[PDB]
């Protein structure tokens, strides 16, 4: 952080995202959610009593910070091609996994049961750490740098290395794929000077009209080999486009559907938030107390106005990022279709 | 040349002359009044709906400051009718 | 939908020819990029570096390059992180030992006086900084405390030793001494002893001598070889016309440095009529010696573009012989006065000499 | 466009007015958020105007190239010159597609940032309304209007 | 006109129907405002699926 | 096997010494050996040095207490020389407190016995000496700049192309850091099993090679990558390298030695690389790299070592200079 | 054991020089003391490190 003020390498640097990059971010995101769930449960629990009971949420409160710092450390070690330094992250996951495995089993021995949310959250978070750990060793298997003698080092993507490539959306960290953070620097350029065909530059390999034309010709030839149809009907072209862009059209639909389903949670959250706020009934959150600690169950957790309002905020973030993710994928596929079809017509 | 600041004119004059020398006086004022009236109805319908589900949850002509009505249907249907009519008027004025 | 979304996907229309649009592109305001700035700090931006962690491998060298504010913050963070981490360890081991719940019982604490986490944090401070107040002792009870005490002492000594080394290399920094070496803002081309040369002035301001000074000089022009090569920035070395050829120089008073333009110079075909701003030429000067106090080698970098040159002018004499000793009047350091000079090139002057000298 | 623009901006003003009325402590935090919103709108318009002119002036040569190629098809194929013109079309198509991609990405940049700002508004409105309805007894009706 | 009138007309019909022709609740804000927000999120794709 | 390299491409050499009469100089340079050691090994010796010293004096403190007999239970009839020493582990903790200078003070040194006073003096002096020595070793290790040599980057393989008529052996060297290398220097040597007319045989004769500098010096100012070449004059041993004679088992190797004091730590560093016989591409000029952007330059390290093919005669330098001279004389 | 100003000054000596006699400790009572202790330790170590370098 300090040195970047005195270096120019990262002005036009070149990245290499380690194997298992896409699912590494999503695992951090889902566990960043189920750590706010533990925070909400802890704050909900201790308030009914007359003391602090900091052990309910402070572990989660620092786990949330640890996860954020972990992803920042992982990204900083992903922009550079220096896998060695993530040994700390590798040992960290198992260090947390074993300790929280003990916590999970030591809830079962006392018959905590799934009826209490903290047991479900702990159990969910145990596998959320185990699978993250399994990703942290998958990087070892594919690069072979810690123990293996000869590393199988990999070069950065070939398209990134052109200085006439500046639309760097297809190769960037997942979170900035969603929030288009990389665009912010370009926006300052647009305000500083005008935007001619100089500021913007050549598009990546995947969007080049020749690449889309090649994929279209491959689709046509593969279709003509699988099915031997003498006419080339409108359905032939229709299946050609589907076979050339199915693995992206499905992604747009998947993102759009998930955005829609989470979007309806907004109205439903409004229903819950207002319904609980009736007659100013006295708080009766704890029903089954264990060893002097108040355990909050499922309905008790989602009956709290503050908990549901925070949950609504997280739901809006997911909805309004998936919806924009669907838009971009649809536009990218549509623009690729224009490129391939204009070339084919010519 | 240097026009980075100059480019951000925002075209405010290009709009003032447009409305003046093309629309006139009567219809421009009608458009603004109609738009504000319709939006105030939207404020009023939400405000009335809120106070209705509030008080009714067990001389009423006044839109506000009155809580002496067993049924709020009469004033709420009228507000809905005003919104529909003002939408029609607003659309006609803008397009004409 | 409030947005203007309707049935208009065709967008089929015919537009007449459009030419000469109003746009801020009449002239290129940006000038020729300087290869090194006038205060060193070369204005070259590396790009497309395939990073392999080499920047991060040498953390020690990286720490030295950091500014003092950021170095202090990292210094503070390093100590604070070690102090607080071992505070948790001491707190947790005492809490596991059970000597944290107070009472008049048979238990004897492993680390005395630990009552809350605050005392654990203060005990961590005492152990690693070796303050050793001694109200929170380490007893003989649990051997794990002795192990952790050994570990914390070793880690504290290592971090102290490492930061000492870094501070010793940062207090020996001489990047703030190289900034007291002064080059004249603009250099001149003027005749001396009948041969044209590219004069210049370099002076030292402080009283601490720089040992073993060495004035190199390079010309930076794009070069097209007869074989057709394309070198965007070729660097040709330049002599100093010293009495012994070597690059060494002894600098107390501001000396005049000049490159005698002989037959083997790359300045040999320059005319004042082609010394405008947009001329692709630049003269770099490298004054490197060893500072006598710190013993650390330093460089001073300056550049002279085409427009910075001043043809046919001579530097004003600066040194005088006062009562007690010599004087250096730095107010005249960069003043140039015009001298009667030809406008001919170096090769034109050589041709004139070739004929005029051979009278018979 | 005038109907949609006026209705959109006035709905926004009306919606913000109601949120402020329900929770008076919202507007205090609105002012820093309104400043951020002003910057986003300013920078986006400057970027969007440039990309819009670029998109227009890039799609004109492409249809012109198609028209002229159909005019002189025989001459072009006589020279066996069509490899050069296919490369010209690919550069024109790439230029057109990159202009569209940057315009869309600018649009998505604005939308993501504005909807995150709206999400921040929801959290501010929801938190302050629940607090004001547990102390000042907002009567739970303005809460519903504020949320929706 | 149709785009900006079908939400209000639907909301008008819905509230009047529940009060008079249904009488299945007391029309608490938890239900009234949740249904209002649902109408907004449903109007946007319903008017444009055409 | 195939062909031994004198220095590997990464800069480390491959020469293996044998039959050395070990005089103990490897052991004698204790401080230099510690600096060479890796940080894990340095930390192990660091830990073991302190732990051995702490435990050695801990046994002495236990021994003196046992000899004085003050560790057995007592009721006012005794004053221990080192207070609160009622176990060996107490003596071990006391040793830690003294040498590290923590000084908790629960186990004091009393005025009673003088032997503990002498041992306290010895332990303090030994602790200060070991602390000073480890400081010195750590200060020399933190001042190491061999990891700076890694940031110095050479071309994957070098070329030989005509420039300004004559023939030159070209090369490219680059620096990745933003820092500067003061007083840089590029040496260059050819290593060939060169036989002499007089009867001598040299297994690997190292012939120095000029850098073809403007002023005939070894100084180089390295900020951007530079095409550091060598003019193949008559005296250059590369005067008789046939392009047909470039195959694998051609006994050739081009050493390169990039020196120069690093500005930050003030330490001088070497960079090394060897171009083999088959690692030379005849007649392929380098790709221009230093582009220009708005108000600033731009180096494209993606095209650092790419070489494009340029036409040139496939003749030895002797067959070129002589032929050109004859043509000029005839004309 | 803070009684007069001289006690506070001697305590400052014990902290920065790291002598730490321990007759004037820092308890858990006021958190500001812990923060000031951290500040004095860091500042003392930084000044000591700088003077070491200059002496060297
Ligand atoms: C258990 C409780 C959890 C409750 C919440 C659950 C939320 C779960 C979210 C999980 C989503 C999982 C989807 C993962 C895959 C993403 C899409 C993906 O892989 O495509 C990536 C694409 C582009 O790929 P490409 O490199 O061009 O093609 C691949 C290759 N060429 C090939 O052969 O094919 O590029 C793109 O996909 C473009 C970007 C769109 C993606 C942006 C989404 C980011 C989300 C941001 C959320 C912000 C913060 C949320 C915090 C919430 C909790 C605190
Ligand atoms: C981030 C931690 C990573 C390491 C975690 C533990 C790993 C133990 C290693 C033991 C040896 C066994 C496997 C060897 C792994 C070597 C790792 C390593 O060298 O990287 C450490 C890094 C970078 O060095 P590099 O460029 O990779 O080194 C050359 C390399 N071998 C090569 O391929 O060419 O070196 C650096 O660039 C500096 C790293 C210093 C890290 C210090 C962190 C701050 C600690 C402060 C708090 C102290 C905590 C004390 C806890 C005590 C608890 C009892
Ligand atoms: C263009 C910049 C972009 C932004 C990047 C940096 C951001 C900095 C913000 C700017 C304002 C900084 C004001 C800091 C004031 C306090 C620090 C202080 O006095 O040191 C300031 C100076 C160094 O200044 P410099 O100009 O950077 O140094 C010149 C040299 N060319 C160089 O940069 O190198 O220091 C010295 O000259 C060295 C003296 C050291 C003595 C300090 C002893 C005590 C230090 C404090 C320790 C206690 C900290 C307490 C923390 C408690 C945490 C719980
Ligand atoms: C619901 C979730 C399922 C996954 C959906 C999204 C991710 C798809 C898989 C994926 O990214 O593949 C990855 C393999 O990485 C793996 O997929 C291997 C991980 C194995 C862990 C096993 C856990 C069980 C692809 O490799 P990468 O290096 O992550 O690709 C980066 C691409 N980029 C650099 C162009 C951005
Ligand atoms: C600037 C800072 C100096 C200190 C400022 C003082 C403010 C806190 C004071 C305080 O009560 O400390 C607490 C910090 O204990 C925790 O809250 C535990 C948190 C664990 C994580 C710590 C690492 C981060 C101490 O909590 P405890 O040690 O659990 O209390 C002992 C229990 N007993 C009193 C019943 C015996
Ligand atoms: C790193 C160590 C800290 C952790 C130690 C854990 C094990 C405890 C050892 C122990 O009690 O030592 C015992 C001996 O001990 C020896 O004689 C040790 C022999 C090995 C020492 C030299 C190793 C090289 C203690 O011996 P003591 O205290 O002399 O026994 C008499 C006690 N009394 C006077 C109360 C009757
Ligand atoms: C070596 C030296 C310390 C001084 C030696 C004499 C001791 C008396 C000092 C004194 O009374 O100082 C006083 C002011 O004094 C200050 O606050 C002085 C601060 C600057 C002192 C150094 C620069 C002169 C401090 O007074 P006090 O300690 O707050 O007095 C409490 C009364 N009681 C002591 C009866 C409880
Ligand atoms: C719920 C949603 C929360 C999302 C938060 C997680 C996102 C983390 C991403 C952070 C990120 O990539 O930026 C870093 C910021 O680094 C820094 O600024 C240095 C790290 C200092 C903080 C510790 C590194 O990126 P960079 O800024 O270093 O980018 C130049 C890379 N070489
Ligand atoms: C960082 C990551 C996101 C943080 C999300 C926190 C949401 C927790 C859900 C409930 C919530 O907001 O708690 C309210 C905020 O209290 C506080 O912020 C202080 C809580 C103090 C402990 C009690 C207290 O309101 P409440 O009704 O949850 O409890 C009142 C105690 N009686
Ligand atoms: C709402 C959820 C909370 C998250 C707010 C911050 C969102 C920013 C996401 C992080 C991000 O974009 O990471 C990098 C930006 O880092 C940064 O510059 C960090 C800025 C974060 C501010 C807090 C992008 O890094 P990249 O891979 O796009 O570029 C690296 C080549 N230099
Ligand atoms: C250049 C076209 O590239 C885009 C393409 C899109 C995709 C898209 O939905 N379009 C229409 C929908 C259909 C009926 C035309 C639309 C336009 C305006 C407002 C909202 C909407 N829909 C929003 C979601 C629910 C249905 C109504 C978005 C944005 C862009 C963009 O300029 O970045
Ligand atoms: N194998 C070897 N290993 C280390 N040093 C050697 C070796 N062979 C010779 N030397 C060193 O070379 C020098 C003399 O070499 P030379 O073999 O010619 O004579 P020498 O008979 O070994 O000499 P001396 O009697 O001095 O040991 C001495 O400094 C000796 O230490
Ligand atoms: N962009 C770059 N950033 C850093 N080092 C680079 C870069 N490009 C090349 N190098 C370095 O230059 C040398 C070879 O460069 P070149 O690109 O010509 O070959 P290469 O195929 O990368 O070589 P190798 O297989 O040895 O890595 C290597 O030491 C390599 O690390
Ligand atoms: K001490």
């Amino acid at each position: 952080w300090g040195s970047q003020s005195s270096k120019v390498h990262i002005h036009h640097s070149t990245w290499l995202h380690f194997p298992g990059h896409n699912l590494r971010w999503i695992l951090t995101f889902i566990l960043l959610f189920v750590l706010v769930c533990e925070i909400a449960e802890g704050i909900l629990s201790d308030g009914v009593t007359e003391s602090r009971h900091l052990h309910l949420y402070m572990p989660a409160g620092m786990a949330f910070m640890a996860a954020i710092t972990s992803v920042v450390y992982y990204h900083n070690i992903e922009t550079s091609n220096f896998p060695k330094l993530l040994i700390a992250l590798l040992i960290y996951w198992t260090l947390a996994f074993i300790t929280k495995t003990i916590k999970f089993v030591k809830f079962y021995d006392h018959a905590i049961g799934f009826s209490q949310l903290r047991f479900c959250l702990t159990g969910l978070l145990v596998i959320l750490y185990g699978m993250l750990l399994l990703v942290e060793v998958n990087v070892i298997r594919v690069r072979r740098y810690i123990f293996f003698k000869t590393p199988r080092e990999v070069k950065p993507p070939e398209d990134l290395q052109d200085l006439g490539v500046r639309f760097l959306q297809p190769f960037v960290n997942l979170l900035s794929k969603g929030t288009y953070w990389w665009m912010n620097a370009f926006i300052k350029t647009a305000h500083k000077k005008p935007i001619d065909l100089r500021a913007i530059a050549k598009l990546p390999i995947a969007m080049r009209a020749l690449t889309n034309y090649q994929r279209l010709c491959v689709a046509f030839d593969a279709q003509a080999r699988k099915d031997t149809q003498s006419p080339q009907g409108a359905r032939a072209i229709w299946r050609a486009l589907c076979h050339a862009f199915g693995r992206r059209l499905i992604l747009s639909s998947t993102f759009r559907i998930l955005a829609d389903l989470l979007g309806f949670a907004g109205p439903l959250c409004i229903f819950g938030i207002v319904d609980h706020l009736g007659k100013e009934n006295h708080v009766f959150q704890p029903k089954t107390q264990f060893l002097g600690v108040y355990f909050v169950s499922s309905q008790e957790f989602l009956g709290n106005a503050y908990v549901l309002a925070v949950l609504l905020f997280l739901a809006l973030l997911l909805q309004r990022t998936f919806l924009q993710a669907s838009y971009y994928v649809a536009i990218e596929t549509g623009i690729n279709l224009r490129g391939a079809i204009q070339t084919k017509i010519y | 040349l240097s026009s980075v600041l100059h480019q951000r004119a925002k075209i405010p004059w290009r709009a003032c002359t447009k409305y003046l020398s093309s629309a006139g006086i009567l219809l421009l004022s009608l458009l603004v009044f109609s738009q504000l009236l319709k939006h105030m109805v939207l404020v009023a319908i939400d405000y009335w709906l809120a106070k209705w589900t509030d008080s009714a949850l067990v001389c009423s002509l006044s839109q506000e400051c009155d809580l002496d009505q067993s049924v709020y249907a009469m004033v709420f249907t009228l507000l809905c009718s005003l919104g529909i009519v003002l939408c029609l008027v607003t659309s006609v004025t803008v397009e004409w | 939908m409030l947005s203007r979304k309707g049935i208009i996907p065709e967008e089929y229309v015919l537009t007449r020819l459009a030419e000469d649009p109003t746009e801020p592109r009449y002239r290129t305001r940006e000038r020729r990029a300087r290869f090194v700035s006038k205060k060193g700090n070369c204005n070259v931006a590396h790009k497309n570096i395939r990073e392999q962690g080499r920047f991060l491998q040498d953390v020690f060298t990286t720490l030295v390059d950091l500014k003092w504010p950021h170095t202090l913050l990292i210094f503070t963070m390093s100590f604070l992180c070690s102090w607080l981490l071992f505070a948790m360890v001491w707190w947790l081991i005492a809490f596991a030992h059970g000597d944290l719940a107070p009472g008049e019982g048979t238990n004897v604490p492993c680390v005395t006086s630990i009552h809350s986490f605050s005392s654990a944090f203060l005990f961590s401070i005492e152990v690693q900084v070796t303050i050793g107040f001694g109200g929170r002792m380490v007893t003989e009870e649990c051997p794990l405390a002795i192990l952790i005490l050994i570990v914390q002492n070793i880690v504290g000594l290592m971090i102290n030793a490492i930061m000492l080394g870094c501070i010793f290399m940062k207090t020996a920094q001489a990047h703030r001494r190289a900034e007291t070496l002064i080059f004249s803002k603009h250099a001149v081309i003027t005749l001396r002893h009948g041969r044209l040369c590219f004069m210049l002035r370099v002076g030292d301001l402080r009283k601490s001598m720089i040992i073993s000074a060495t004035i190199h000089m390079q010309v930076v022009r794009k070069t097209t070889s007869p074989e057709g090569e394309v070198v965007p920035l070729h660097q040709v070395d330049i002599p100093m016309e010293n009495g012994v050829g070597g690059n060494s120089i002894f600098l107390v008073a501001p000396l005049i440095i000049y490159h005698v333009i002989d037959s083997n110079s790359p300045l040999y075909d320059l005319a004042p009529s082609d010394l405008h701003h947009h001329q692709d030429l630049e003269i770099i000067v490298i004054l490197e010696g060893v500072v006598e106090t710190t013993g650390i080698t330093t460089q001073a970098r300056t550049s002279y573009l085409a427009d910075e040159i001043l043809w046919g002018q001579r530097f004003v004499p600066i040194v005088a012989e006062e009562d007690g000793r010599y004087s250096v009047d730095y107010s005249k350091f960069g003043n140039t006065v015009k001298v009667p000079t030809p406008l001919c090139t170096a090769r034109q002057l050589d041709e004139d000499r070739s004929l005029l000298d051979a009278l018979t | 466009t005038l109907e949609c623009l006026s209705r959109s901006t006035l709905l926004c003003v009306s919606a913000l007015t109601v949120i402020s009325y329900v929770t008076p402590v919202f507007l205090v935090a609105l002012l820093p958020l309104a400043v951020v919103c002003y910057f986003i709108q300013k920078y986006f318009r400057v970027a969007s105007r440039d990309l819009q002119q670029l998109d227009d002036t890039t799609q004109l040569p492409l249809v012109s190239h198609f028209a002229e190629t159909v005019e002189g098809l025989t001459t072009i194929r006589a020279f066996r010159y069509e490899a050069r013109f296919q490369q010209k079309l690919l550069e024109y198509t790439d230029s057109n597609n990159i202009a569209s991609l940057f315009l869309t990405a600018a649009n998505r940049w604005l939308e993501v940032c504005m909807e995150y700002i709206g999400a921040c508004v929801v959290l501010i409105a929801a938190a302050t309304s629940i607090s004001n309805s547990l102390h000042r007894e907002l009567s739970a009706g303005l809460v519903g209007l504020g949320l929706t | 006109f149709m785009n900006t009138a079908i939400p209000i007309a639907a909301v008008l019909i819905t509230f009047v129907g529940h009060v008079s022709f249904f009488k299945e609740s007391d029309l608490s804000p938890s239900v009234a405002f949740a249904s209002l927000s649902l109408f907004h999120i449903l109007v946007t794709p319903l008017f444009l699926l055409s």
